[PDB]
RNA sequence: GGCCAGAACCAGCCCUACUGCAUUAUCCUGUCGGGGAUCAAAAUCCGGCGGGCAACGAAGUGCAAGAAUCUUGGGUCUUGG
RNA sequence: UAAGCCCAAUUAGUGAUUGCCCAUUAUUCCUUUGGUAAGGGCGGAAACAAAUGGAGAAAGUGUAGCCCUUCCGAUGUA
RNA sequence: AUCGAAUCGCCACCUACAAGACUGGAGCUUGCUCCCUCGAAGGCGCCAAGUAUAUUCAUGAUCACAAGACA
């Protein structure tokens, strides 16, 4: 986590830059946990550094409370003997996709244990992720293609909020602040979107004429 | 929109062999199936599509279910829903995507000098409004420091500082 | 997708002997998926009919039957199959179809997924089309109005194989995995 | 598992008929050991001295319908540390 | 007929005609596009040299396997192509062990002066002059498999 | 050099490309009569009559023997040179 | 908009009749081993020093098996 | 400071949001007609700072981790 003093100066004695890794982040907002997971846990084992974020807007097909009673009969498998080092029943939604992808691994393998290492999993979006770079989303996973629309469905966050998870409100309130400040931002830099946009437009008429000849051949002009 | 599966509605394949064609429905059989035909395509006679393969248009000529041949060629040419169509920026997609399919090494570099001299002028375009009105983060950046600077620069102790170390440059 | 049944008219007889020297030749129809159920099921309808047995006649003929051209059609089926609970159970049922072999297919398929029947149980006693003014049942006749016309909705429209991506930028097209 | 014949799969080749393009092309896995031992122009080439070591294979044929390779390395087999890393699929020997 | 022994037998594709624009795949100049002049004879390896002064490939032989002959081509037929032999490449043999001899600095300004005047005559000459200057690569989203050259 | 690797060709194998013969009629047409539904039709449908090839990228029907040489397919680190 | 149940396909009313993955199985290739094994050769053809084409050739159950070609089988407790 | 490494797409235009029984806008006739920006592209980047009048590339000798990498 927190960089030691001997990885510290051995960049500045390297010298070099700044490092980012490749990161995909998804957002998982509308996706069907179990099949948002199959999806993520093959690429997790093709190597890939996957961050996933609102982890509270999944979905599970049914009511919400047949799906309440399916985690509350999760709840009651523990060790008799020793509740400690029985089973551990997480509440968190990010929790429960990082369970449900950790299911879809081989998780007693050091290969599978690193394919596990390789995910992040938030609730909302967190500040560090925000301005990272534009959002995925799987296609075969999500809602408004997997599910048939009269059939009910819950929202992995409502359904974890009644099991014991104590951050709901929290998240409402900080995810309600981060759309306020997307907007905000959105609603500035127009004025910069639309001198861009002009100004291909307008870049139209000096470039060379047979240049926009295959510019429209192709579809670009 | 959703344009409505009729007979004489204009619909596009979406998948298979005949992608990207465009015929009329003609006849709906049930709620999977229609009989599209397209009398100006040499591949688009009568058949059956799956109604998940078909993308409807927004033309819809004037036909009864189980047109004759002819009738559907008097139809579409009179509707002139084929010469409409073709105007679409949709249909010039359809176009583009053949071209680049089947471009070679020279065609593809030819699109890219095209693509970078229009990425070149857009550039030059907006710098020049840049400097006019400024939209630009080093432009408006500048634009907020501009006034504070000149404050700061108009004292006497300032002006004597950059007369005494430019005179050493 | 085109049918899974073939339309088949094998003919066939008992083979002459003394006590038949001239023996009558039966035509039968019948839709298989290929020309070697069809001549199983003609001689099982001579066996349990007309008493002769496969090894006792011979095949005059066994050819597919042409189908006419494909146009949006009602089709009377007249079909029965056999479950150990209720017996033979006889069934005229109507369909919309283009084929003669389609709209038996589709009886085929309909009469597994509702009744749970398999195709060794199941005898078509006819098939015809009808006119729209002859058909019964309100979800056939729903196809005749002269202007009918649905909006496609709740439709799952699948990317071209070539072009399928495993993950998408959010609202645009661009492929991130693919 | 059969260790002899490998599985890669490559961006953007997601049929079989695109995996049958690559059919004989040249696949290599780039890793790096502890020391710095010999390679290919050693003497000749200097600067390619390091530590970093390269592990050459073909492809042989498609694997499934979805895109997959089946590689076969050069008289060994490649290590199963190499799974999930990165290989390289180059565009020779060319058949255009 | 062409019988296996003589020096005139080739087995080389079509594609790979005097003339045509080749993308160099692998060795120092990879990803340089150049122009094919003939090939060497036996079946010998082709010899490229797109013009040293439009992308910096000399006058080199190369095998028909690390380059893709794009159907793009240039008319040859002016430069001579004659002078470069099978003999030009050879080194002497090395007992107890940029320089550029006369011969091989000649021969290639006299092929490569032929060689561009072959490209204006052309039309699309000033677009093929910068297609040979334009470099090839392998970008993030590219399927070269469902390309044509 | 008895080491590593790349290309050439040989022979043998292993894959693909390239297709002809028969068949159709419960069919294809045009026209009369009926019947149908329309605002009026047309069509789905049933009969008589006259012609017939739904036509070879017609048919998902029976069998296919087409010298990868013409007309430079691919692989062999699955063989030996 | 199953990754459930019944039925049905193989890139789909387009133009024909092999989607794909896994064996100590099948086909074929290399090698071993044993046969109720099947055959050939074995009367040194002739010629040929070193300094600068070679070696071997046993009438044989079994060996480093006399040599070469060919076909078939090969697991197993007591 | 050992340390030679594996990794090979950048952005201060994606990096806001929501909906798929629909989100370009109207009309009434409610599935057709009409208008527009015509409803299938996040912008770059792939060797002249830009499509032209150009310029050093070798002998690193035919593949070999790209012999190099702050875009
Ligand atoms: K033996
Ligand atoms: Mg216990
Ligand atoms: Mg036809
Ligand atoms: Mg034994
Ligand atoms: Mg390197
Ligand atoms: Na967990
Ligand atoms: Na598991
Ligand atoms: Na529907
Ligand atoms: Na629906
Ligand atoms: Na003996
Ligand atoms: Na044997």
């Amino acid at each position: 986590a927190f960089p030691s003093r001997k990885d510290a100066f051995r960049a500045q004695r390297k010298g070099a830059k700044k490092h980012r890794p490749e990161i995909i982040v998804i957002d998982l907002k509308d996706h069907v946990l179990g099949r948002a997971a199959a999806v993520v846990a093959k690429q997790l084992l093709l190597g890939k550094k996957i961050t996933v974020v609102r982890c509270e807007q999944l979905n599970i097909a049914g009511t919400e409370i047949r799906n309440k009673i399916k985690y509350l009969q999760y709840l009651r498998k523990r060790k008799l003997t020793n509740p400690t080092k029985g089973p551990f029943h997480h509440r968190a939604p990010s929790d429960v996709f990082v369970r449900t992808v950790r299911s879809m691994l081989p998780r007693y393998t050091k290969r599978g244990m690193k394919a596990l290492n390789s995910l992040v999993a938030y609730e909302g979006i967190p500040p560090n992720v925000v301005r990272t770079g534009g959002r995925v989303v799987i296609p075969r996973a999500q809602r408004h293609v997997c599910y048939r629309s009269e059939r009910p469905y819950t929202v992995l966050g409502n359904m974890c909020k009644h099991v014991g998870w104590k951050y709901s409100d929290v998240v409402a309130n900080l995810e309600k602040a981060r759309v306020e400040k997307a907007s905000r931002h959105h609603e500035k830099q127009a004025k910069l979107r639309d001198a861009w946009k002009s100004a291909r437009k307008e870049a139209l008429a000096k470039m060379p004429k047979h240049n926009v000849e295959v510019l429209k051949k192709f579809g670009y002009a | 929109k959703s344009h409505y599966i009729c007979a004489g509605r204009l619909v596009r394949i979406l998948r298979g062999p005949r992608q990207d064609r465009v015929g009329v429905i003609v006849d709906i059989v049930d709620a999977n199936r229609v009989l599209v035909e397209n009398p100006e395509d040499a591949k688009m006679w009568r058949h059956v599509q799956n109604l998940k393969n078909v993308e409807p248009l927004k033309y819809c000529v004037s036909v009864s279910r189980n047109c004759s041949a002819k009738a559907l060629k008097d139809a579409l040419a009179s509707s002139k829903a084929l010469e409409k169509y073709a105007k679409t920026r949709t249909a010039a997609r359809v176009e583009a995507k053949k071209a680049c399919a089947v471009s070679t090494d020279f065609e593809r570099y030819q699109l890219r000098v095209a693509r970078r001299s229009r990425a070149h002028w857009a550039r030059k375009v907006f710098d020049e409004k840049d400097a006019k009105t400024p939209v630009s983060w080093h432009k408006v950046a500048l634009k907020k420091m501009l006034k504070k600077a000149a404050k700061m620069d108009s004292t006497e102790g300032a002006k004597r500082r950059m007369q005494k170390a430019i005179a050493a440059r | 997708v085109k049918p899974h049944l073939r339309h088949y008219q094998v003919v066939g007889r008992e083979s002459p002997s003394e006590k038949n020297p001239e023996p009558t030749v039966y035509k039968f129809e019948v839709f298989a998926p290929n020309f070697v159920v069809a001549k199983s099921r003609f001689w099982r309808m001579m066996r349990v009919k007309n008493k002769v047995k496969a090894t006792h006649g011979d095949v005059l003929s066994c050819k597919v039957v042409k189908d006419a051209k494909l146009v949006a059609r009602n089709y009377l089926v007249d079909i029965a199959y056999y479950s150990q609970r209720c017996g033979y159970t006889r069934m005229v049922k109507e369909f919309r179809d283009v084929s003669k072999t389609g709209a038996v297919s589709q009886a085929y398929h309909d009469l597994a997924s509702r009744h749970r029947a398999r195709y060794h149980n199941i005898e078509v006693l006819n098939v015809k089309s009808i006119p729209d003014h002859e058909v019964k049942h309100l979800s056939i006749a729903q196809y005749h109005a002269p202007n009918l016309s649905f909006p496609l909705l709740q439709r799952r429209t699948k990317a071209t194989r070539k072009d399928r991506a495993i993950f998408v930028k959010k609202n645009t097209k661009r492929a991130v995995v693919a | 598992q059969t260790k002899q014949t490998a599985l890669v799969r490559v961006e953007n080749v997601n049929t079989r008929e695109d995996a049958t393009w690559y059919v004989g092309k040249r696949v290599c896995y780039v890793y790096h050991g502890k020391k710095v031992k010999r390679c290919v122009r050693w003497s000749k080439a200097p600067a390619r001295r390091s530590t970093t070591r390269a592990l050459w294979g073909r492809v042989t044929r498609p694997h499934g319908n979805a895109g997959m390779m089946r590689v076969k390395f050069n008289g060994a087999s490649v290590p199963a540390s190499a799974i999930g890393r990165r290989i390289r699929v180059y565009l020779y020997p060319s058949q255009i | 007929k062409v019988s296996r022994k003589s020096p005139e037998y080739t087995t080389l594709r079509k594609s790979c005609a005097p003339g045509a624009i080749a993308i160099i795949l692998a060795g120092r100049f990879r990803g340089r596009r150049a122009v094919i002049l003939k090939q060497l004879p036996h079946n010998g390896p082709l010899v490229v040299s797109g013009p040293m002064k439009y992308n910096g490939v000399p006058i080199r032989r190369i095998d028909s396997r690390y380059v893709i002959a794009t159907s793009t081509t240039v008319d040859i037929s002016s430069v001579d192509t004659a002078p470069i032999t099978a003999e030009v490449f050879q080194r002497p043999k090395a007992e107890k062990p940029t320089l550029v001899s006369d011969a091989r600095a000649q021969l290639q300004k006299k092929i490569d002066a032929a060689l561009i005047a072959a490209i204006k005559k052309d039309a699309q000459g000033k677009e093929k002059a910068g297609y040979l200057r334009s470099v090839f690569t392998v970008k993030p989203g590219d399927a070269p498999h469902r390309w044509n050259w």
